[PDB]
């Protein structure tokens, strides 16, 4: 089962 | 041809001497135990302490001169002798005739005092021997010196915008990392009290050093929420759901904090909060007006702790950590909330 307020988001200006 | 900052330190010490003033030694006189000696006994060590490290070279700094490092420190004692004066005088119990032999046998305030000084005066000098160099060099806990520097704030007016702002600076610096670490007298503070924190409406409307701690850490987390809240347009609602998300980790969580900082608990309490209400805003947004803020370094959301060695983004450390830490009390807003300060 999912959870919901995971977050799926990403970033590396690094 | 003395920089500002160099002019200023030699006008607030400009003939006074390395000694306590007659006053000082008539509020030493009047103790039942003179502390005048211990005093003394104190400023030698740190003395002592102060000049072998200024003179030893490392290869994070090379060492320099004893000359350079004696008139650091007598500057330094002129500047302890006159704000220990000024406090001292000031002091209810001596206005009400009392005894002060208590107050001035606590070591920490000495050391702690001493140590401010030198930093004035190695921050006027433009020093390579940053914050938290004379903290670590004098072995003094981020936890027990931070409380001094207000003292001498309101004790010291002559100190310059530029210095006020270097010590509100380092203030800030041990409230969000530094009384957080592993071996910080906090968790020792936390312990003998049953490991109660503070809530903000304790604090901010019970006494103690945690008491006082907590009101500057509560002070200013609100304060760097408020502005992260306004560069995100949010409703004054979800604010008060952050803080409030916020306070439970902080009470509930504390474990959360140790070695790492206030800011990336704050954010994570931004997004889970937005999320569970609604109003969402994404951790790309949140992250962006961070960096707006003047504590702001790319380190705070790119090199966060996830165990205890290994080092992650702040997404990383939300999804491992976080969530699974603080969705049970986050979802109750899918309520009570906590006073938010000023």
């Amino acid at each position: 089962l999912t959870e919901e307020l995971g977050c799926d988001e990403i970033i590396d200006r690094e | 041809e003395f920089t500002q900052s160099v002019s200023r330190l030699q006008s607030i010490v400009a003939g006074l001497k390395n000694a306590p003033s007659d006053q000082l030694i008539n509020i030493f006189e009047s103790c039942v135990r003179n502390p005048v000696e211990n005093i003394m006994k104190i400023l030698k060590g740190i003395g002592e302490t102060f000049c072998q490290h200024y003179t030893q070279s490392t290869d994070e700094q090379p060492g320099s001169h004893i000359d350079f490092a004696v008139n650091r420190l007598k500057l330094a004692e002129i500047l302890y002798y006159k704000i220990l004066e000024t406090v001292m005088v000031q002091e209810t119990r001596r206005l009400h005739g009392m005894d002060m032999s208590v107050l001035l046998e606590q070591d920490i305030f000495h050391r702690s005092l001493m140590a401010c000084c030198l930093e004035i005066v190695l921050f006027a000098y433009s020093s390579p021997r940053t914050f938290p160099w004379i903290i670590e060099v004098l072995n003094l806990q981020p936890f027990y010196f931070y409380k001094v520097i207000e003292v001498v704030i309101r004790s010291e007016e002559g100190l310059s915008r530029d210095m006020v702002k270097h010590l509100n600076s380092i203030e800030e610096q041990i409230l969000e990392s530094l009384a957080w670490s592993h071996d910080s007298a906090l968790w020792e503070a936390l312990q003998v009290s049953a490991n109660k924190v503070p809530t903000c409406e304790e604090v901010i409307f019970r006494t103690g050093s945690l008491a006082l701690f907590y009101r500057k850490v509560y002070h200013l987390a609100s304060v760097r929420l408020r502005d992260l809240c306004l560069k995100l347009d949010v409703s004054n609602e979800l604010r008060r759901k952050i803080w409030t998300c916020f306070e439970f980790t902080l009470v509930h969580c504390p474990d959360l904090m140790k070695d790492r900082h206030l800011d990336q608990l704050l954010l994570c309490a931004f997004y889970i909060m937005a999320k569970v209400t609604k109003e969402e805003r994404t951790f790309q947004e949140i992250m962006k007006s961070y960096r707006n803020q003047p504590q702001a370094n790319s380190h705070v959301y790119r090199s966060v702790l996830l165990k205890s060695e290994e080092r992650g983004d702040l997404i990383k450390f939300y999804n491992t950590i976080y969530v699974g830490r603080v969705k049970s009390f986050a979802l109750k807003y899918d309520p009570p909330l906590s006073p938010f300060p000023h």
